[PDB]
């Protein structure tokens, strides 16, 4: 077993740079390392293949380094459809391992959350169950807080977020917050809040409604 | 051009056999090299069997004497048999053309392996809706397993603008999605938003039908 | 031009790990692969196994598969048998045996290594004499209840020779041992001369010096 | 009137693996001490003769064969092995009688480049059979397409080229083979010790 | 897993006489390639580790004495010592080599065949400073008799005794080649002393009828 070590472990350049990815190695392997790109919801493609040769179809802005331990993979004038996780893979001794992967984002200026809040529909309701979902929409970076806070009261073991990845259009995250509650302890209140804390919002943005 | 195309993919219970088929188009599947990759949720990339050009066969030491390379050149398909699987094994297995048990130069798109002794449950579709510009409203897929499910908005017509957020775990072990539509404030009543779910594991197709 | 020596003796509880070892030296060893061979007391030969120490190729009899682990170590020129969990069936002389090749007649052996695995406490002997009674006359000593085996009993401190007859020890149903030796002398020393054994059991550091003369 | 094992294992050169050199050794009196006396070897293993008991029999025909592999490689000189260099460059029958012999020869085929002359077969259709020697250069045709001797798509040199450097671990490094093998055929017998 | 059955299980032969050995193989031990059959000889002597005699069914190891004899071929096979010195008094095995694993006869004791010696019987009382702790031993001991088969029975007021005697026996004596054994009669010093006459039975080839040594407390 020879260990991959890839570093770093994400990063975040703006388009037109110089995506510089290190993959280091427990052993010797010569110049048996290869490179692939894995978009999100695609399958890996291979990008670099004997650590310097660059694989057909793949346009001259990759290239490979590295001799026997340190590798080097250099990306440059970034597009905006350049950007995945990358994984080094190394086939000198059996068995071949792969990299932990190393992310790489498109950096863009900062945007505004676009806060949302839809309360539980009626048709969820009768079956005794109530979920509060929380939008943020369109927003960069992707660092935020929410909190949920039902009658002025911080709410903390029934919210679940899920963040999607960078969009192709406008490169903007979008985050949802639902809180999950019985109907019997959804109806002992009455204000339902959801509290947005952004580096694009001046002061956070509280969406509520009453029940 | 290279074509991979995989299936099999689904959940079964801890010990259970499953068989992953993967056609190939573009080459002679005797005359290479093929390997199976699999790739945890949420981790990374792991190198399972390869099968050589002459028949030979090499697995991983974590798949040993349960998993086994196969080839049907009659139907240009690379076969995976699995036999007694884990909950560890439970992972998206991609389908790699290899070149010298060195490098993988083309990829399938990958089926889903879900190992688990729970229970395939259709998911209940719920709508939000459009508070009182621009406006944003959505569908709630609820208790669900196992992923995937696809969501479409008025089937595949409303594009621009949807966001549908990757699935969570809840604490009853079921699976919760949420996708939204960014919709302008007009055209609310004009415009019928229809939101189009499935589940092809529990077979399910849900056309709920979003408004204040 | 090779020559295999092993490890000493090993006296373990039932449940203790083990590891023998066996070195060998000499010119070769690099065509001699290394095996095992079990010998429970009063038993043949049971062949368990054989290793290539250069890469640790290692081949497992059948019925030793899992109950033992057979490894090596290149730099020393030493192979091992190792137990993870001992038993008193695994009671026995272990010899490693070397042939220069698989498939081939071993032709350098070592010369054993005794394993005793047993609950019994070590204890020493209580010798006791087997005075003359009514032209020849017998006599002799009872070394009974020690632990471990090894006892080495002598007359009149390595003097009296001829004629002595040391028996094979028995083991008790008490878990222990009982020796018995006996000298032919003629009838006439038995005044004239003073016999003595010489009763030493080094695991107890216990020796004795026991007289023995008519009653 | 020795048998020419010098020619053999000390030769100052040695093939590519793909292209195993094989010499064929009769008619002569063969002293095998030189051989398991030295200390040179980093493997020697024999299966079903003893080098020892090599300085008492005869035999009719005996084989030496030469090549160079990684060390990785080196285990998959074997009866019943599989791998690449088992299955596409030398294959040892199930019932080998001989002895397998290497040692590590990363100070005479090292260069501070790679020496990139010993070769290996990457690509075959079908496994080798024992001692078959394949020295083929023909594009190996990966897909229905014909390949008409210009390598590219579907269509790779079935040779590779071993990148033997000096910085590289222990498995890299390149290892010089000798197989013995030793026939035994109802004819006069012509090998025989001393 | 080829069985090696091999007879007969104890040998007696006499000095300068010939001492053959059989070897039963349950499947062939032959290699076509090389036209010789996989068998082997061993030799062990009493306490010492085995040697190896004979190999490749024929051929004898280096140092071997030109009096060591291997025969057969497929599944019979023979050892023959032709001759018989007194410094080859072991236990002999053939072992095959053909296809692990490995595997070994039972044995054949090679014991000097000598003429039939009566043995001398004699019996000691336990000692009164054994009998102190409470428990008291009686041995029956046989010096000198050859064969090594004996009948032992011990008879305390003419009455049989069962689970309370063990035996041991030498091995055959380098130049007389005459066997001792020892049968000691264990017992408590309540039960020694609840019975008066303590005898010890022989049975043996050499004596026309059973001889009986015996004591009274
Ligand atoms: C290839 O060359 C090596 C040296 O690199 C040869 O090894 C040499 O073999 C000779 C054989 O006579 C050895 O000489 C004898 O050595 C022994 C000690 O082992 C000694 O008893 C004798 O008096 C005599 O000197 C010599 O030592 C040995 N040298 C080394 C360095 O191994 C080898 O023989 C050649 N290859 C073949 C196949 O013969």
């Amino acid at each position: 077993e020879i260990v991959l070590t890839q570093s770093p472990g994400t990063l975040s350049l703006s388009p037109g740079e110089r995506a510089t990815l290190s993959c280091r190695a427990s052993q010797s392997v010569s110049s048996y390392l290869a490179w692939y790109q894995q978009k999100p919801g695609q399958a890996p493609r291979l990008l670099i293949y004997g650590a310097s040769s660059r694989a057909t179809g793949i346009p001259d802005r990759f290239s490979g380094s590295g001799s026997g331990t340190d590798f080097t993979l250099t990306i440059s004038r970034l597009e905006p459809e350049d950007f995945a996780v990358y994984y080094c893979q190394q086939y000198g001794s059996s068995p071949r391992t792969f990299g932990q992967g190393t992310k790489l984002e498109i950096k863009r200026t900062v945007a505004a959350p676009s806060v949302f809040i839809f309360p539980p529909s009626d048709e969820q309701l009768k079956s005794g169950t109530a979920s509060v979902v929380c939008l943020l929409n369109n927003f960069y970076p992707r660092e935020a807080k929410v909190q949920w806070k039902v009658d002025n009261a911080l709410q903390s073991g029934n919210s679940q977020e899920s963040v999607t990845e960078q969009d192709s259009k406008d490169s903007t995250y979008s985050l949802s917050s639902t809180l999950t509650l019985s109907k019997a302890d959804y109806e002992k209140h009455k204000v339902y809040a959801c509290e947005v804390t952004h580096q694009g919002l001046s002061s956070p943005v509280t969406k509520s409604f009453n029940r | 051009q290279v074509q991979l195309v995989e299936s099999g993919g689904g959940l079964i219970q801890p010990g259970g056999s499953l068989r992953l088929s993967c056609a190939a188009s573009g080459f002679t599947v005797s005359s290479n090299y093929m390997s199976w990759v699999r790739q945890a949720p949420g981790k990374g990339l792991e190198w399972v069997s390869v099968i050589y050009s002459g028949g030979s066969t090499f697995y991983a030491d974590s798949v040993k004497g349960r998993f086994t390379i196969s080839r049907d050149n009659s139907k240009s398909t690379l076969y995976l048999q699995m036999n007694s699987l884990r909950v560890e094994d439970t992972a998206v297995y991609y389908c790699a053309r290899d070149f010298g048990d060195f490098y993988f130069d083309y990829w399938g798109q990958g089926t889903l392996v879900t190992v688990s002794s729970a229970s395939t449950k259709g998911p209940s579709v719920f709508p939000l809706a459009p508070s009182s510009g621009t406006a944003a409203l959505g569908c709630l897929v609820k208790d669900y397993f196992p992923e995937p499910v696809t969501v479409s908005w008025n089937s595949g017509a409303l594009t621009s603008g949807v966001h549908t957020f990757p699935a969570v775990l809840q604490s009853s072990g079921l699976y919760s999605l949420s996708s939204v539509v960014t919709v302008p404030s007009s055209s609310l009543g004009t415009q019928t938003y229809i939101c189009n779910v499935n589940h092809k594991p529990s077979n399910t197709k849900v056309d709920k039908k979003v408004e204040p | 031009q090779m020559q295999l020596v092993q490890s000493g003796t090993e006296v373990k509880k039932p449940g203790e790990s083990l590891k023998i070892s066996c070195k060998g030296s000499g010119y070769g060893f690099i065509t001699y692969w290394i095996g095992w061979v079990r010998q429970m007391p009063g038993k043949g030969l049971e062949w368990m196994g054989i290793i290539y120490p250069g890469d640790s190729e290692t081949r497992y009899s059948p019925s030793f598969q899992g109950q033992v682990t057979i490894s090596a170590d290149k730099s020393i020129n030493t192979a091992y048998l190792q137990w993870s969990s001992l038993k008193a069936s695994d009671t026995a002389i272990y010899y490693c045996a070397g042939g220069s090749g698989i498939f081939t007649p071993m032709d350098v052996w070592g010369q054993g290594t005794t394993v005793a695995v047993s609950s019994a406490s070590t204890k020493g002997p209580s010798v006791f004499p087997l005075a003359p009674s009514s032209g020849t006359a017998a006599l002799g000593c009872l070394v009974k209840d020690y632990f471990p085996e090894p006892v080495t009993v002598s007359w009149n401190s390595g003097a009296l020779t001829s004629g002595v007859h040391t028996f094979p020890a028995v083991l008790q149903s008490s878990g222990l041992y009982s020796l018995s030796s006996v000298v032919t002398v003629p009838s006439s020393s038995l005044g004239t001369q003073t016999y003595i054994c010489n009763v030493n059991h080094k695991p107890s550091n216990t020796k004795v010096d026991k007289k023995v003369e008519p009653k | 009137n020795l048998c020419p094992f010098g020619e053999v294992f000390n030769a100052t050169r040695f093939a590519s693996v793909y292209a195993w050199n094989r010499k064929r050794i009769s008619n002569c009196v063969a002293d095998y001490s030189v051989l398991y006396n030295s200390a040179s070897f980093s493997t020697f293993k024999c299966y079903g003769v003893s080098p020892t008991k090599l300085n008492d029999l005869c035999f009719t025909n005996v084989y030496a064969d030469s090549f160079v592999i990684r060390g990785d490689e080196v285990r998959q000189i074997a009866p019943g092995q599989t791998g690449k260099i088992a299955d596409y460059n030398y294959k040892l029958p199930d019932d080998f009688t001989g002895c397998v012999i290497a040692w590590n020869s990363n100070n005479l085929d090292s260069k501070v480049g790679g020496n990139y002359n010993y070769l290996y077969r990457l690509f075959r259709k079908s496994n080798l059979k024992p001692f078959e020697r394949d020295i083929s250069t023909e594009i190996y045709q990966a897909g229905s397409t014909p390949c008409n001797g210009v390598e590219g798509f579907n269509c790779y040199f079935p040779l590779q080229s071993y990148g033997f450097q000096p910085t590289n671990g222990v498995g890299y490094q390149p290892y010089r083979v000798v197989v013995l093998s030793f026939e035994l055929l109802h004819a006069p017998a012509t090998v025989c010790g001393p």
